[PDB]
């Protein structure tokens, strides 16, 4: 129904009340991944920082 | 003999204690113990008899935020700043805060996505492949080479920033600072814009109608050819157009995606900015939006 | 078991709850926290695998400016003396990965707090540095490294004084409308991690850039690196063209 | 079904005409008038639907200048009452829309003969005030008003008391060569009055700009607020760097 | 002496919002003018003697945006009040004024009136509408009133403070820039609409073409039972065509230049045809009787 | 397949080869070889069409200072006279489009020997020019432009003269392991062009123009021709905008 | 005396500049073409062949420039030979310094606006006419092609021989360097979008080959059975459900996920970087199908 979380690979729900984490990734792509979202986002850094 | 210079072993404790530029984090004024503590011999040696250790350190205590490893150039440049303004007074307190908030931003910015976004992951991943198996090679791997890179990054960017100490300066004195925080500001606005619109998923459960669709909008299953050609007409109306249930189903996320996507985050996100204006601690609004989501699915509108 | 393994395992707690912070050793990862769990509790290779996995899942988990990230060092701990605890050495890593990542709840808030609440710590650095007294700003922050430290410390101490099952039978206790609740409250977090840096730097002749990022975040056709590469390339002509009018 | 739900129909009917050449209250727009009609009809929520999808495809229908946009109140009108009378109050609003629609040839055209009709109107106002008559003016003008209200009000009140014998009439309109023909030249009759804005500003700083909002109007990405957004924005950007030169 | 209190003021801006309604083809809003200016006439003018002169100079041809039309008949009232007192009767100056600022002001005032904030308003109020919320037609007519009548009184008013002083801010400075950035945001959301709004759909055939044996699923070898389906599935997310026989438009080949070419065309056409000095009328009965025509022949 | 359509279609080859050197009348380029090519020998709207496939295909395929670009002429004349000699006039020409893709084995390299063939040319020009001979130079010139047609000319009638006779470049020169290699080889020498053009006009000022361009060109929703016009209007917007300083 | 180049010979000259190439060679391109568009000046201007050999010598080395801008430079070289056979001028410097100083950025104006702009849009209207069989789309192309080239052909050798020895004065700094600029930008624009669409470096090996859990494909095997299977599966595909259980990842896909055609951005750079390196075009197109037969061959491609 809902993904309780998501990490770099998969991410986790409950089944039948238990948790369970399905990895849905391979580590070159989880860590594909991981740059992908790390570099789409560092043009919201360079600024004042207060 | 009066000029008071910083040896090896100076600049080299304060690189140590730069491995604690945190741990006094803080939310109204972020990370000023550590530079304080890296600061600590440096005022210790080039000040003396504790008249003005007190302007000193207040001078080294305000706001000061930015990645931790790339911050040793900061720290080098200040280092050859005071040991000028020992003897001549060119920083009125005046000039080191000038250069300290120029570099804070745009040095944060691009370390963020080289050591927790590039070399981290890597280096994880590259671990994590000999962990799988049983290997203590693969932590003891990614223990060592984390720390050489960190370490050697650090000293590097310190005894580099100390050399061209009251050089760097001056090229931020130019017409390098404002076009750099414009430019700054301007990519920071576009791609925060994307990250609220893309980021923030807020999906909004009811349905408005479930009306029954007019006859010739959509497939009729009972009429379909029996097999083989069954699924080409299936196919191909379903690429004309037609639907592929009697019962057309709306719904309010439909309704506000056809107005513009993304609009319940930016609504959200200039909620967030007025709360924040309004001198609301974060830590409050985070609680509130948990509150906020336990309520919405309670109530069937999330 | 042991009383000395006790007295280690809880020193790598406070190590990694004070690196959790510190973010220079990396030894609140989970690579290195599980390691040395497993290594000073008995059962060494048992707990390398539970790192690995836990490490496979936590890429990705940096704080970014005032935008802490979950479980730092709280999971990789708290899995591990789980792990050792109910035996199942190899057998009992899924599990013990199905409770690490729900243990945001107990991580991310926990750390909130001593975070927020440090700010007196430098008040008082300010009050005795109006003196000039070094020893006062050299005591305040290494009492706010231990201090942050203890935050790790004590529930890793406390689950070793505790049935091996709480936790987990804690967490699958909830309504189970609670869960659907947190995660969708989870994914508005971002919004004020974004406002807070919005309100930082916002200005007349920049919101416009703002209203054309979001325009430009359609369904699915633009990645996020070609966007940052748009902004970019914006600005550079915005500059060029403010120089040339100048 | 009432009567006096059959008053209130023809009134806001009237009201819809009225602001149709008026164009100052909006009550001729279908988020409104089909609206009105429900509120009045019974059935409410199966009619704020309809008038809320009309508006989606009534977007860019404006007069301008002599070059009179396609059905600017009978549309809304005669679907919210054909939907009220026809049962199936949100079943039936793809059928409202249909004949809705290809009302190009009795929404647009009748427009024309009033407007047409209201030059002799004006001669008789020039008439008057050659002999200084202030009141007469006036009347005139009220009664070029209340021809255009009723210009609107008449075809739904024939709606209203359905002539069941306009089924003889509804196919007798040679079809395909005339219906279809008027349903495809009236999708493009918007372009005059495109035309004579585009004409209305036009220069050689402005033109790039054209070219830009055609290139990005592409199929089905960006929503028309999405595109006045983009455009609100490059203006102001525009704006800021001539201010800066 | 003639003083021209709020109230009429007032009054003149409430007529004003009918100034449209006798709206003819031989001098369009010309009536509505005359109608919106009545109250002033009468209380400036007596004796009967240049009120039918007053109604002559009124009744003469002024078409421009309903709303965006209360700065003309402020300055009109300033001129009108200062010749009043003092006998400077001039004819010509409020004919000057009318014409002035009747081209620039129209098209300043119907991209943001008519294409800018009225589609704005009615998209969010029809978001709310298709949900079944009675707050979104409450607010798009709530919202667009309130302008429409703060615009209207807050120009008069400028209008009537300045007077004939609007000259030099006709010659603008403001009036400069907004005139420049409604271009551009018109422009822009014109060429939208044109993209968008105009369907000149092409339908004839230019040829159908038996497909390869390479690229159509082929319905015969194909397994049975879910197999079938998944294998089909497959194959069509690979490329392969659903059916043997491709068929090609006219539409479709005209779209590969770029959508929407025949929209523009079409515009363009019109553009030149209206700069000839042609009514619109005719240009929208030629666009009748072309689509009746290019269906009889098959090409629409 | 008379004897007067094999000498027009070996004509046409020629003429297409003279022009894929000299680049000014477009005799090479598939809308115009394809087509005359069909006119000559029959089916017209056939090669029309192959020829408008081939037009799109081959956009972007200009030589740039030593960088030549592939399949010139060759790939239309070839695919043009296969189409018409293999019958299915319109249902070959995905066949047809096929078989001259690769051809780039047989154009460009062709075309490189004789370019590097022409040196001792020059030189017999420049033998010449010294003893003021101007009469040779110019016989030397036409010499060139000769056999850069007879390049093309000389393929088009073996195709003719040949329907498939012994099928061993149809065997033995595809080794499954070198005509495919070279066919993806044959989809990147463009990248030599672009990069020599792109060397030609480099500025701080202008990378970021490539910047949005390379961005603005995901997959599948914008033209070319889109494209090309919001580069013009980019252009133009600039210029406006640094002419205001 | 003054022998002044009369229009006829000024319109031979512009008709033979048509053959500015044919004679393309890699040592010294595109200079017999020079020569043989020079050849009805040099017989006008020159006689007795006691400096033939040197006007041609001259006229016979470097020269590479688009072939339809070069009749400024024709136009300039024109004004110049001219004004030099009346009046005792003999420089051998000024005329080869305008063509190098020409040689340059009128090619570097003249590739993007003929090649990459004007040839492509041409070609596309010509071939959406000619997609539908109206042979008015190759003939319209022909058509407006060959007028805009001879056009410009003329009236730039017009206005160059007209602008002597004010070439580099009347245009230096005003409408060329907008010209040049506007033609960059427009250039770079849609030199990157050829870059984005018409590199084809499309990578195949496989990542990963994972399989999915218990709620993700379709499972057809337990279907309904009927119109009600393609119905079921049918809505299943549209909710998002995975078509096959297992999902391959292959690196193409991982490429892509950062943004689409970095290869060939990559492979375009690289050749910039080469040709820097003076390094000749053809051992790049040789090192490409090298290298693209390599690829093919360990399986990388
Ligand atoms: O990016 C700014 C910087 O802020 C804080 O110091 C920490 O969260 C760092 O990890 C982060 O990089
Ligand atoms: O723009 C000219 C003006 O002409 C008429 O008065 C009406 O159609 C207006 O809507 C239009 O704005
Ligand atoms: O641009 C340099 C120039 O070099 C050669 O002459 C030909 O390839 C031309 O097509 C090219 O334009």
């Amino acid at each position: 129904e809902y993904h309780l979380m998501n990490g770099a690979n998969g991410y986790l729900t409950r089944v039948n009340g238990k948790y369970v984490y399905r990895v849905t990734k391979d580590p070159v792509s989880a860590v594909f991944g991981v740059i992908s979202n790390g570099w789409g986002s560092a043009g919201a850094g360079f600024g004042p920082q207060h | 003999a009066e000029k008071i210079e910083l040896s090896k072993r100076d600049r080299l404790r304060v690189a140590w204690r730069s491995t604690f530029i945190q741990g006094s984090w803080n939310y109204e004024r972020m990370q000023n113990g550590g530079w304080a503590f890296s600061m600590i011999p440096a005022i210790k040696k080039l000040y003396k008899t504790k008249e003005d250790r007190s302007s000193a350190l207040k001078r080294h205590l305000e706001f000061f935020n930015t990645h931790p490893y790339i911050a040793s150039p900061i720290l080098g440049v200040t280092l050859a700043l005071e040991e000028e303004r020992a003897n001549g007074a060119e920083v009125d307190d005046v000039a080191i805060q000038g250069v300290k908030v120029g570099m804070m931003g745009p040095l944060a910015g691009v370390g963020d996505p080289v050591f927790w976004f590039t070399i981290r992951p890597m280096l994880g991943a590259l671990g994590a492949s000999l962990a799988l198996s049983g290997n203590i090679l693969g932590p003891i791997l990614f223990f060592v080479a984390w720390n050489v890179i960190r370490w050697g990054f650090m000293w590097y960017t310190q005894e580099f920033g100390y050399k061209a100490g009251s050089k760097i300066t001056d090229d931020l004195s130019g017409g390098l600072l404002q076009d750099i925080t414009k430019g700054a500001s301007i990519l920071g606005m576009f791609v925060l814009a994307a990250l609220v619109q893309r980021w923030v998923n807020i999906q909004f459960a009811p349905i408005i109608s479930k009306v029954k669709l007019d006859e010739g909008a959509y497939i009729d299953w009972s009429h379909l050819p029996q097999g083989a050609q069954g699924i080409k007409t299936a196919l191909q109306q379903q690429q004309a157009g037609l639907a592929l249930s009697e019962i057309k189903v709306t719904t309010l996320q439909n309704n506000l995606d056809n107005l513009i996507p993304g609009l319940a985050a930016v609504a959200l996100t200039f909620l967030c900015m007025w709360l924040l204006k309004k001198k609301i601690s974060p830590i409050i609004i985070i609680l509130g939006l948990f509150v906020v989501g336990i309520v919405g699915h309670l109530i069937g509108l999330l | 078991m042991s009383v000395i393994s006790i007295i280690l395992v809880v020193l790598i707690a406070f190590l990694a709850g004070i690196e959790g912070i510190l973010d220079e050793f990396q030894f609140h990862q989970p690579l290195i926290a599980c390691t040395l769990i497993g290594l000073v509790t008995g059962n060494l290779t048992a707990c390398i695998i539970l790192g690995g996995t836990l490490q496979m899942i936590a890429l990705g988990w940096a704080n970014i400016g005032a935008a802490v990230a979950p479980d730092a060092a709280l999971a990789s701990v708290a899995s591990a003396i789980i792990l050792v605890l109910g035996g199942q050495g190899v057998a009992g890593i899924p599990s013990a990965i199905a409770i690490a990542i729900p243990l945001a709840v107990a991580g991310l808030f926990l750390t909130m707090i001593v975070r927020t609440l440090a700010v007196p710590i430098v008040h008082l650095m300010d009050r005795a540095a109006e003196k000039g007294n070094i020893r006062s700003v050299e005591w305040l922050h290494i009492s706010a490294i231990c201090m942050q430290g203890i935050r790790i410390a004590i529930p890793a101490a406390a689950l070793l004084f505790i049935p091996a099952d709480s936790v987990q039978s804690f967490l699958e206790a909830m309504p189970a409308w609670l869960t659907d609740g947190m995660a969708i409250g989870g994914g508005m977090v971002v919004a004020v991690g974004y406002a807070l840096v919005i309100n930082m730097m916002a200005t007349k002749e920049v919101w416009p850039f703002f209203v054309i990022g979001f325009v430009v975040a359609a369904i699915s056709q633009l990645t996020l690196i070609a966007i940052g590469a748009l902004g970019v390339a914006l600005a550079l002509i915005y500059l060029n063209l403010s120089k040339m009018g100048g």
